[PDB]
């Protein structure tokens, strides 16, 4: 694809996902789109790093691995693409003139609306030995949340694939031992999940009680 | 002791001494056999890491 992903889509005026306070206002669509591909003159140094990742890489690796690249507020995020992590990872790592030593972690998110490319991971990755950060973002389907696991390019990954398969389900696939790490392993569910409720409890008080936030309303 | 018997009173530290000469041949495992230091563990390709 090549437009913005869109997440979300919001009807209606003033952020309001149930049927409306005030009448007529409910008739506005505004899909909330995470910013698409940036045009080729990436600012800074992000140029020469996709420069060099893309002569590494042949042109057709380089087509089948880079799904996007975003510069945005001045950070760079390659969206890879699934399978072909490890490779594009290990370009990074180990190439001179990328050199990406230090594998940050893993984060997880959800996207629920974001058909076929549901659950996120984010990779940031910094070189220590040219001072440069990117990020490297791999979309997997709710359906079939398997993920390259990088445990043999960063072994740091591990705990964060571990985690983020905790909350998310993400299942990094090659994982040495894909265990729950926060929850226990007799756990149900992935908390994270955008599905998964808050599960708190209503706050008491005299006469009456506070139910969770997530039932009550909000104007996200 | 030091007047009547000083002759066992000495021999006890040839006794003293094979005990320790026995002690070391018999139980002192060498270098071949010494366990590998933290220092040591923690190198090994990358020691437990990766």
């Amino acid at each position: 694809g090549d437009e913005p992903e869109i997440i979300a889509v919001r009807r209606g005026m003033f952020g309001n996902r149930d049927t409306g306070d005030t009448s007529g206002y409910g008739r506005l669509v505004r899909p909330v789109a995470l910013p698409g591909s940036t045009p080729r003159p990436y600012g800074g140094y992000f140029d020469a790093v996709m420069d060099r990742l893309a002569e590494v890489l042949g042109e057709e690796r380089y087509a089948m691995s880079i799904e996007r690249v975003v510069v945005y507020r001045d950070q760079l995020t390659i969206e890879v693409s699934r399978v072909q992590l490890p490779a594009v990872a290990s370009v990074l790592r180990d190439d001179p003139d990328l050199r990406f030593e230090l594998c940050l972690g893993v984060s997880g998110v959800h996207y629920p609306e974001d058909t076929g490319r549901e659950l996120h991971a984010v990779y940031p990755l910094m070189s220590i030995t040219h001072n440069r950060r990117i990020q490297l973002e791999v979309a997997a389907p709710d359906a079939d949340p398997h993920i390259p696991s990088l445990y043999a390019v960063y072994p740091t990954t591990d705990w964060h694939e571990r985690e983020t398969y905790d909350f998310f389900g993400i299942i990094f696939d090659g994982h040495p031992s894909l265990t729950r790490i926060e929850m226990p392993d007799d756990w149900e569910g992935h908390p994270q999940r955008k599905d998964y409720p808050l599960g708190g409890i209503p706050v008491e008080y005299h006469g009456a009680q506070i139910p969770p936030p997530d039932q009550r309303r909000s104007y996200s | 002791i030091f007047t009547r018997y000083l002759w066992a009173f000495e021999l006890t530290s040839a006794l003293l001494i094979t005990a320790a000469l026995g002690a070391m041949v018999l139980a002192h495992r060498e270098r071949f056999e010494r366990r590998k230091t933290q220092r040591e563990l923690a190198i090994e390709r990358f020691q437990t890491g990766g």
